[PDB]
RNA sequence: CGGCCCCCUGGACGAAGACUGACGCUCAGGUGCGAAAGCGUGGGGAGCAAACAGGAUUAGAUACCCUGGUAGUCCACGCCGUAAACGAUGUCGACUUGGAGGUUGUGCCCUUGAGGCGUGGCUUCCGGAGCUAACGCGUUAAGUCGACCGCCUGGGGAGUAC
């Protein structure tokens, strides 16, 4: 949907499921919510919590917001070499450049959040709240600035953008 | 508290918008009631504060033009 | 066109009022008021308008749909007047919320209006009693008055033609969310902020808001006419 | 858990009786007794078929059974023995004689018993019901009509709370005196005990299936109908 | 910090002429310094009031609530400076689209309306970049930062104990 990255066929990684009802005055909400990513495993910010009434009308509602107006990150596979010091609503990280040879440990569903997004051997651990809602998402603001050079001429390679714009 | 300033033209009934300017207010306004030393600055001179719903009056107004309410 | 320099001129000359209040991010093209009267600033305009009107001559051949929206009631005939025929969109009996992003929704609504027009002229919804055939007449007009300019619409446009912005900013939200290039004319108390052309303008006058859109209007439409003509013009030229 | 029941208001204009006879008073319930045991023990025999409605009907020395289907092959039998041994029954209980016939079959998929043994199928066997309740809906939507009620009660899962769920979409009439519209609620049994889902679809608001007789009173029957005013 | 004056006198806001030329930032310790009541002697004491008493409540503590009613409240000097001690926003300084209110030095104007523009002043409304969990802040930051200092590290039990 729009904008979206060169992708193929989903990802259907659902990451949590819940349903939440007030029960106040004329019984209980039928509405479930999800909260799912969607990627390519060439980099992606696709990540959409959603919700409706059924458990397939959620997670596809959910993925049509993981989506739509979803920015194009252009990594090589599995490798990063310019991450963002993420911080979305105090969840924090710090992702840093590192080798594909050393591997990734990482407990829950959080090599399979990552692996989508290919920040997988960057991450380093966590801090601030770690409920399973906002620590996941290494991917999105972790993700707005970046490059992944494969030039002879990174070395130059400020200087080469600046001098067009010149 | 009928007020010592003078009603135009005397009647049975007091004027009382007419002849107020600043007193009764702060001075025989709180009768019966706790004094308090400088909760007063900020208590009862609420000229600014009282404007601020007659400002978002004006303001509706001219939003009501742009929507084709009015 | 050439067109750009006596179109802002001749409105602008009204230079405003809306008080002294206005907003920020307009400051470049305001003037500081003269004795509690709000002065634009036209100097700072003219690259402004020119840029806006010679991109909108060169998308004339690639776009096949234009929305005009930011209906008021001192813009509306301005609004009837700048799409001049049915390859051109409006509404002037509102906007509605969401007339973009569920396209595929007001498409079905509009499908159920021309049957339903066609229907109530042949006679077919006027039966049970006379109150639920009337209250279908009034909620039938209501619906006609508010997509009477938009019925034969096949899609989402190539750009969006905002006359006021002040009041109409779910329209341009959801319209670049969308990739929509925005066409603006903004008054002083709008932002120029967050939309890809403006002409910056003022609201009051009727003489000035007339002629913003008139310029910004023309040089799409006859733009279009013009990308007509040239097929024409290749038969002909053998026999000319 | 309100309404005086929906289909009921609704039996003396477009919608039929389940049962059409008369007997005269003293012998209304004897009649009434028999209309009940045939349908009880009837539709016992019939129970591999699959029928939306049974009704039954007493002209002079006479009962006809009219049996609403599935499809119309499916209560004959192999070589009509089975229709048959319904007749045999049908006779052996009524005071008289018996004609079966099977009708036209028609919208047998959107019939208020039909739709609902679909949907009382999932919970019976205890699938999961995470997607059920909108597939049964899709089908629905997918076949016909113009909306679609469904309520499922009977501890979903397996719970030892009182648990319901529902469903409602497109437009669903409740208070409405005029069409035939189709109500079914479903009784059947699992392991942990009986189930039900309450089912309302709604087909459309003029319906043709039963409609008044041809002429009034004035226009019919004899052409010279004025009286001589006395003279005998 | 609020009656008006006089005497001694601080601190901050402007402006020209002019001079010095890192003489700078921060501040443990530190000495000086109280909203409020507490309080020693002197002065002062009109009302109101904790307690205290009795009514009223039954709703319980003489509390609340009402009536009687005292220390206190009030000034001068003096003793440990307490709190929610305040923009719970440290200090001073550098950088970041602005318009306008309140209202004032001062350049200009018929000072066309607590008006308009030039440029300083505290004080405030609106909102943009940035910043927040959220309200909110936003050029007087809670932004971008600088150094240095102050303080916090689960609840209860403890602002007590040591």
């Amino acid at each position: 949907a729009h904008i979206e990255k060169q992708a193929g066929e989903l990802q259907e990684k659902l990451i949590a499921v819940n349903r939440v009802s007030k029960t106040v005055k004329g019984g209980r909400i039928f509405s479930f919510t999800a909260l799912t990513v969607v990627g390519d495993g060439n980099g992606r910010v696709g990540f959409g919590y959603g919700k409706a009434r059924e458990v397939p009308a959620a997670i596809q509602k959910a993925m049509e917001k993981a989506r739509r107006n979803m920015i194009n990150v252009a990594l090589n596979n599995g490798t990063l070499q310019h991450p963002v010091k993420g911080v979305h609503t105090g969840s924090r990280v710090f992702m840093q450049p590192a080798s594909e040879g050393t591997g990734i440990i990482a407990g829950g569903a959080m090599r399979a959040v990552l692996e989508v997004a290919g920040v997988h051997n960057v991450l380093a651990k966590a801090y601030g709240s770690t409920n399973p809602i906002n620590v996941v998402r290494a991917t999105i603001d972790g993700l707005e600035n970046m490059n992944s050079p494969e030039m002879v001429a990174a070395k130059r390679g400020k200087s080469v953008e600046e001098i067009l714009g010149k | 508290p009928v007020i010592k300033v003078r009603e135009n033209e005397p009647f049975d009934v007091a004027l009382r918008r007419f002849k107020r300017s600043c007193e009764k207010a702060g001075v025989l306004a709180e009768v019966r009631r706790r004094e308090f030393y400088e909760k007063p600055t900020t208590e009862r001179k609420r000229a600014k504060a009282s404007a601020v719903k007659r400002h978002a009056k004006k303001l509706a107004r001219e939003n009501a033009r742009r929507t084709r309410l009015y | 066109a050439t067109v750009s320099m006596r179109d802002m001129l001749k409105a602008g000359v009204h230079f405003g009022h809306q008080t002294r209040y206005w907003n920020p991010k307009m400051k470049p093209f305001i003037f500081g008021a003269r004795n509690k009267v709000h002065i634009i600033n036209l100097e700072k305009t003219v690259p402004m308008f020119n840029e806006a009107l010679a991109e909108l001559n060169k998308i004339a051949s690639r776009k096949g749909k234009i929305l005009f929206v930011g209906t008021k009631r001192a813009a509306s005939e301005a609004v009837k007047d700048a799409a001049l025929s049915c390859d051109q969109f409006f509404v002037n009996h509102r906007w509605l919320g969401g007339m973009l992003t569920n396209w595929k929704t007001v498409r079905q609504s509009i499908k159920r209006l021309k049957d339903l027009e066609t229907q109530s002229q042949d006679g077919t919804f006027d039966k049970l009693t006379k109150k639920e055939a009337l209250m279908r007449t009034r909620e039938l007009e209501k619906l006609e008055n508010s997509l009477g300019g938009i019925k034969d619409m096949g899609g989402l446009p190539d750009a969006l033609f905002v006359i006021d912005a002040d009041h109409e900013h779910i329209a341009i939200k959801e319209a670049n969310n969308l990739g929509i290039p925005v066409f603006a004319i903004v008054d002083t108390n709008s932002d120029p902020d967050g939309v890809d052309f403006v002409i910056p303008g003022n609201d009051d006058a009727i003489r000035a808001v007339t002629l913003y859109l008139g310029a910004v209007a023309a040089t799409v439409r006859e733009g279009r006419s013009q990308d007509l003509a040239s097929q024409a013009e290749e038969s002909f030229v053998e026999a000319e | 858990g309100q309404k005086v029941h929906p289909n009921g208001i609704r039996l003396g204009i477009v919608k039929p009786w389940n049962s059409t006879w008369f007997a005269n008073t003293k012998e209304f319930a004897d009649n009434l007794d028999s209309d009940f045991k045939v349908r009880q023990y009837l539709t016992k025999e019939l129970a591999k078929a699959s029928v939306s409605r049974i009704v039954i009907e007493r002209p002079a020395k006479s009962i006809r059974v009219t049996i609403h289907t599935a499809r119309p092959g499916i209560v004959i039998g192999k070589k009509g023995e089975d229709v048959e041994k319904l007749r045999k029954v049908v006779a052996d209980i009524a005071g008289v004689p018996a004609q079966i016939n099977i009708a036209e079959v028609r919208k047998p998929e959107l019939d208020a018993k039909l739709v609902a043994d679909s949907i009382t199928s999932q919970l019976e066997r205890r699938v999961m019901f995470r997607r059920a309740m909108k597939r049964a809906v899709q089908n629905a939507m997918r076949l016909g009509a113009k909306g679609i009620k469904v309520e499922v009660s009977g501890r979903l899962g397996g719970a030892e709370i009182a648990r319901t769920e529902w469903y409602r979409e497109g437009r669903v009439p409740l208070h409405t005196l005029r069409a035939d519209i189709d109500y079914n609620t479903s009784e059947a049994h699992t392991t942990y005990g009986v189930i039900g889902v309450k089912v309302w679809i709604f087909k459309g608001e003029i319906l043709g299936g039963m409609a008044a007789v041809e002429q009034p009173e004035k226009p019919a029957a004899q052409p010279k109908k004025q009286q001589r005013k006395g003279r005998k």
